[PDB]
């Protein structure tokens, strides 16, 4: 058969960065021509595996994440990076083996009046360990007084993404699909 | 958590919300500027309203972090910029009265009209008719009549409003932990907190006075030459002792001497160079001028320009349909959106203005990486200095020959150099004493050395001793002659232009020094020189993070205002003027009266 790689790149909508979506693509025959056939990619990196040597490699689990970020925040999707995304939203392990694919999507993620349906986390008590999800909207207390609600020294942790078609190039939406390759002692199915 | 940490996580939320609300306000203003419609006046107004509300709630929440415990310089600067009480420190009724008086001032100045002579239908407005009749005129009577009529129609109806406005603004400034309104305006050129680079308002006054004292010889020689030239064309009207009439000087207020070239040309046989015919012969459209400007900027070393600058910004007049305004402005919406609003044609003026606005655009792209409250020039004369140095570099004959607007067989002579130097001097060095005198008068009026009942006689005295122009007719104290200027009636500062010229000449000298140029300074060119571009960008990227005394030092090697580069620029003209007016008298005596 064929791997469900098409339904990941061809999704009608993409989840937010602070709440990304992970799908396991085990138990299928890898093709990779679907990912090689899509639109030109603003970025295409793979650490650990050669792009061409992907056909003969046998793996047991292939994960596929999906989110939407800005243009100048794409460079933070890499092992050993510091920023607002790599600390609180999405972190990759220092030992990584997979490909990172991104492509500009301005025609689909711009409402000309504020596409406030995309959110990211800017305030957190501690950094995020690799491959962790944190979906919470509890008030963040930055002062020395207990917080009874929104007000002085009490902020909403999330921050909205406002996307417009007239923005620059670093403030435009970019859909990112990373492909983490996991190798285990169990027999390989991919 | 300490106070520096609370300040830091409060200043990040401000930054995000503010960039969004400013983009919406600015896109609303562009849509109004590019297309005038009541819906557009309506939306400009609603978005401005939401921005002002945010700013005030955040400056009322930003008052809980004292500056005595903040150590970081950038955080302290942002908090200081966000903690200003402003006009809100006044009472509600007083604030409303001040706003109404400012609004009525703007309305009377904008819609002021003189129609007394002949039938009332003979109505002449300022911009269409008065400026046109003042730019070119050969009759004494009409110029004197226009001057007196405008001065009366302004002062007679504007003096009490100016008195009330002065009193209210002085009270507000005193309540704002200052000395007067002049001190409030002078607080911009202030550095405090870093050792080695410190400044004060009195230091600024002393520096301005010292620079004017150093520069006075050149202006005296230029004034003597101008008076000698005007004697022949306008006989039996100017005494040789000096003090040319204020009205008989070109511009309505005599801010510039640009339109005096037709009467003060050194050599009429050799005309100044022009490339309008060259541009129109090669079918140069509005796109090619900006393409060539971008090519020059990228040849210097600065980066290219985004596509959104090409698709979004408009560069040509949209015709009778969809009327707009033609004022060349470099728009910076903030979220990676840079646009230019201007209608261009085949003219040298547009060719230079393209580079002038592209300089501001490059500055904006350079400092766009700074936080929201630190995205500005170090002073108010830093943007214009960059614009004018790029314009100066783009107008050299060598550059014009290189780009292709002039024949390669063309040759330059000393007569053309003298003509160009005099053209530059009539605009740059001819507007410094007027600015200095006006700013000094405003400072003394605001602070209190000037009696309330003595406002016009001392103004004319200072104009006589400093600028060197007398009143054509006596004026009683009821008049409010200074208020006729656009800047004073609309609450604007004026020292910015003096500071801008003094900074721009230093910047040009320092930049073309590093390009390995040998010869006169006025022929310096920066094309095809990456070192100068890198040196300029090093200060461009700073923004307002560092004090101006350090940004200035990073480029020219000096941390203060200097006038030596300005005198070096006009050295051949100074020598020629010294050689010229050796038979005529030099200087003026204020004893002349009508
Ligand atoms: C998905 O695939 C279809 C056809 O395979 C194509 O028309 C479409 O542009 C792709 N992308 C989206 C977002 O639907
Ligand atoms: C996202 O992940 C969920 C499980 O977390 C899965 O059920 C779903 O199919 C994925 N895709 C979309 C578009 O929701």
């Amino acid at each position: 058969n064929l791997c469900p790689f098409h339904e990941v790149f061809n999704a009608t909508t993409f989840a937010s960065v602070y709440a990304w979506n992970r799908t396991r693509i085990s138990n299928c025959v890898a093709d990779y021509s679907v990912l090689y056939n899509f639109a030109p990619f603003f970025a295409f990196k793979c650490y650990g595996v050669s792009p061409t040597k992907l056909n003969d490699l046998c793996f047991t689990n292939v994960y596929a994440d999906s989110f939407v970020i800005k243009g100048n925040e794409v460079s933070q999707i890499a092992p050993g990076q510091t920023g607002n995304i790599a600390d609180y939203n999405y972190k990759l392990p220092d030992d990584f083996t997979g490909c990172v694919i991104a492509w500009n999507s301005n025609k689909l993620d711009s409402k000309h009046s504020g596409n406030y349906d995309y959110w990211y986390r800017s305030l957190r008590k501690s950094k995020l360990k690799p491959f962790e999800r944190d979906i919470s909207t509890e008030i963040y207390q930055a002062g020395n007084k207990p917080c009874k609600g929104k007000g002085p020294n009490c902020y909403f942790p999330l921050q909205s993404y406002g996307f417009r078609p007239t923005y620059g190039v670093g403030h435009q939406p970019y859909r990112v699909v990373v492909l983490s390759f996991e190798l285990l002692h169990a027999p390989a199915t991919v | 958590s300490t106070i520096e940490e609370q300040a830091k996580t409060f200043l990040d939320k401000f930054n995000h919300e503010a960039e969004d609300l400013f983009y919406q306000s600015s896109l609303a203003s562009w849509n109004y500027n590019t297309n005038i419609t009541e819906e557009n006046v309506q939306n400009m107004n609603n978005a401005g309203d939401k921005w002002s509300a945010f700013l005030k709630e955040q400056s009322t929440l930003a008052q809980m972090y004292p500056l005595q415990e903040i150590q970081n310089l950038t955080v302290k600067l942002q908090l200081q910029a966000l903690q200003q009480n402003g006009s809100s420190v006044l009472s509600e009724d007083k604030s409303k009265r001040l706003n109404t008086i400012l609004n009525t001032m703007s309305t009377i100045y904008s819609t002021g009209k003189v129609c007394n002579p002949d039938n009332p239908q003979e109505c002449l407005l300022l911009e269409p008719g008065l400026n046109e009749i003042m730019a070119n005129s050969l009759d004494y009577n009409e110029r004197l009549w226009a001057w007196e009529s405008w001065r009366s129609e302004v002062g007679k109806q504007l003096r009490p409003l100016y008195e009330e406005y002065v009193v209210l603004k002085n009270e507000m400034a005193r309540a704002n932990h200052y000395e007067d309104y002049g001190d409030y305006w002078r607080g911009d050129y202030e550095v405090n907190g870093v050792d080695g680079y410190d400044y004060s308002r009195g230091q600024l006054i002393e520096d301005v006075e010292h620079t004017f004292e150093e520069i006075k010889p050149l202006y005296e020689h230029l004034h003597a030459y101008v008076r000698a030239k005007l004697m022949n064309a306008y006989p039996s009207y100017i005494s040789p002792i000096g003090c040319l009439p204020a009205h008989l000087l070109g511009d309505m207020w005599g801010r510039f001497w640009t339109n005096l070239y037709s009467l003060t040309v050194p050599f009429g046989q050799k005309p100044n160079i022009d490339v309008t015919d060259a541009m129109v012969d090669q079918a140069w459209d509005a796109q090619r001028i900006f393409k060539e400007a971008e090519k020059f900027f990228v040849s210097v070393g600065l980066p290219n320009m985004t596509q959104g600058f090409w698709e979004n910004s408009m560069l040509t007049d949209p015709g009778n349909v969809q009327k707009a305004v033609c004022h060349p402005t470099a728009w910076d919406l903030g979220k990676g959106d840079f646009r230019i609003l201007m209608c261009t044609k085949v003219t040298m003026d547009d060719f230079l203005t393209a580079h002038h606005e592209m300089g501001h655009i490059q500055y904006d792209m350079a400092y766009a990486a700074q936080p929201f409250l630190l995205r500005n020039g170090a002073n108010e004369g830093f943007h214009e200095a960059v614009g004018e140095i790029m314009s100066l570099s783009a107008a050299t004959p060598k550059h014009l020959k290189s780009i292709g607007l002039l024949s390669p067989d063309f040759q330059e002579d000393n007569e053309t150099e003298i003509n160009f130097l005099l053209k530059q001097a009539l605009t740059i060095v001819g507007t410094l004493p007027f600015t200095y005198m006006l700013e000094k008068w405003r400072w003394m009026v605001f602070k209190g050395e000037i009696p309330k009942d003595q406002w016009m006689k001392k103004w004319w005295e200072m104009k006589r001793e400093i600028v060197g122009v007398v009143e054509p007719v006596p004026h009683d104290e009821t008049y409010c002659d200074p208020a006729s200027l656009f800047h004073v009636s609309n609450d604007y500062s004026f020292i910015r232009y003096y500071t801008r010229t003094l900074y721009q000449f230093q910047f040009q000298e320092a930049l073309c020094q590093a390009a390995k140029h040998e010869g006169p300074l006025h022929k310096c060119d920066i094309s095809n020189s990456t070192e100068a571009g890198q040196k300029l960008f090093n200060m461009l990227r700073l923004g307002k993070s560092e004090p101006w005394t350090l940004a200035l030092e990073n480029v020219v090697g000096a941390k203060n205002m200097n006038v030596r580069p300005l005198l070096n620029y006009f050295e051949p003209l100074f020598t020629w003027l010294k050689d010229q007016n050796k038979n005529s008298f030099v200087g003026w005596s204020t004893d002349w009266s009508p």
